[PDB]
């Protein structure tokens, strides 16, 4: 067969050890989910430094904790705006997930709190920038470089899916690079506990699985489709399905056709055809052998999965870092006040935050 | 080229999710 006796035994043992790790991690997650944390700091405990990111969600600021000198990324959400945009459940869900998970590639929430006007989630500052920026600047990542990042996503999804969490938000924009060159996943607003199926239309056009577009019930396999999109985009420099407008993107996604750059290896194309598989019955990550079809694929043959988890692999790329509080790997944004009203807003809606 | 088609799409910047 493909493996001789020693390799087959080693692989089997490794796969059983994964099961043992995940069972313990699920026990720990459920204990923390039952009994969270809350109101663990306040605004005047931090110095505001610079805005690192913005969106309809609100803003993320680099802050420095006054007592410890530690830098953090503080996400600030305007409660009234969260309500107007119908994001109450997503915001509460994001905090509850972040509070309960623990994995080397998932950003750590250190504090959370709220005032009359805003919600605050204070996370570890990830100083290396967005994968998106590096990808657009470099153009494309070599297959080994793409593989290093892809392996981290595979392990992260293996973890999240064991907790029955579907991620639903994968894209280079949502992946940050830490000081050692490893990935941090950060955005959990669209993540959901789904042991079975779910139905919400959500995600980013280029990364949507066909069954989402086609308004079907869907499952964790959408994350494996999205991994295929990510690997393709990392290795090509552009995603597999693009067009001027989302509707035309969706027509390409559902077609069952994908084309590859001539520089893609045959191993990469084989993996991608099995991830970018329209037929759920055939998609890698959704078959009887689960995540193992991906981890044992030829394209990952050089990947030492435990060494990646342990962060013992030398990263192919280390972002520039001049010291704590270096913001140079992020863009510049207009600095705006953070006003907090003398009147509590939306207390009932956010009572559990 | 396919790269030129990507540039022509106008979707080379940060992409928003559907709900935006
Ligand atoms: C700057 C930054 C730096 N360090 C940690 C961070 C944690 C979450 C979000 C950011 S963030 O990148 O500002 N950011 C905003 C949220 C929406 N998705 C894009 C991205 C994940 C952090």
């Amino acid at each position: 067969g493909h493996m001789g006796n020693a390799a087959a035994a080693k692989k089997g043992s490794e796969q059983e050890s994964v099961k043992e790790f995940l069972a313990k991690a699920k026990e720990e997650f459920l204990k923390k989910w039952e009994s969270p944390s809350q109101n663990t700091a306040q605004l005047d405990h931090f110095d505001r430094i610079k805005t690192l990111g913005t969106g309809s969600f609100g803003r993320v600021m680099l802050v420095k904790h006054k007592e410890t000198g530690n830098h953090y990324a503080m996400k600030i959400l305007d409660k009234q705006k969260v309500v107007k945009l119908k994001q109450i459940e997503h915001t509460l869900n994001e905090k509850r997930i972040l509070q309960a998970v623990n994995f080397p590639f998932l950003v750590k929430l250190e504090f959370s709190f709220k005032d009359n006007s805003n919600l605050y989630m204070v996370m570890e500052y990830v100083p290396g920038g967005e994968m998106f920026s590096h990808l657009r600047r470099i153009g494309r990542f070599s297959e080994p470089h793409a593989r290093f990042y892809a392996a981290q996503i595979v392990l992260t999804f293996e973890y999240l899916h064991s907790l029955d969490l579907i991620y639903r938000d994968l894209k280079p924009e949502n992946l940050l690079i830490d000081q050692q060159g490893y990935i941090q996943v950060t955005d959990f607003g669209f993540a959901k506990r789904v042991k079975g199926r779910t139905w919400t239309l959500c995600g980013t056009p280029e990364y949507l699985a066909p069954e989402i577009i086609l308004s079907k019930g869907y499952n964790k396999a959408v994350d494996w489709w999205a991994l295929g999109v990510l690997i393709y985009e990392m290795a090509a420099g552009y995603p597999p399905f693009f067009a001027d407008q989302p509707i035309q993107i969706y027509e390409k996604i559902v077609s069952g056709k994908v084309r590859f750059p001539s520089h893609f290896s045959s191993d990469l194309k084989d993996l991608l055809r099995n991830l970018l598989q329209v037929d759920l019955t055939k998609r890698f990550g959704n078959l009887k052998n689960g995540v193992n079809d991906i981890k044992n694929h030829k394209w990952f043959a050089t990947t030492d999965w435990i060494a990646i988890y342990q962060r013992k692999v030398e990263a192919p790329f280390i972002p520039k870092f001049k010291g704590p509080g270096d913001t140079s790997n992020f863009d510049d944004y207009e600095e705006e006040e953070i006003r907090v009203s003398i009147n509590e807003k939306c207390g009932k809606e956010f009572t559990e935050f | 080229t396919t790269y030129a088609d990507f540039i022509a799409s106008g979707r080379t910047g940060r992409r928003n999710a559907i709900h935006d």
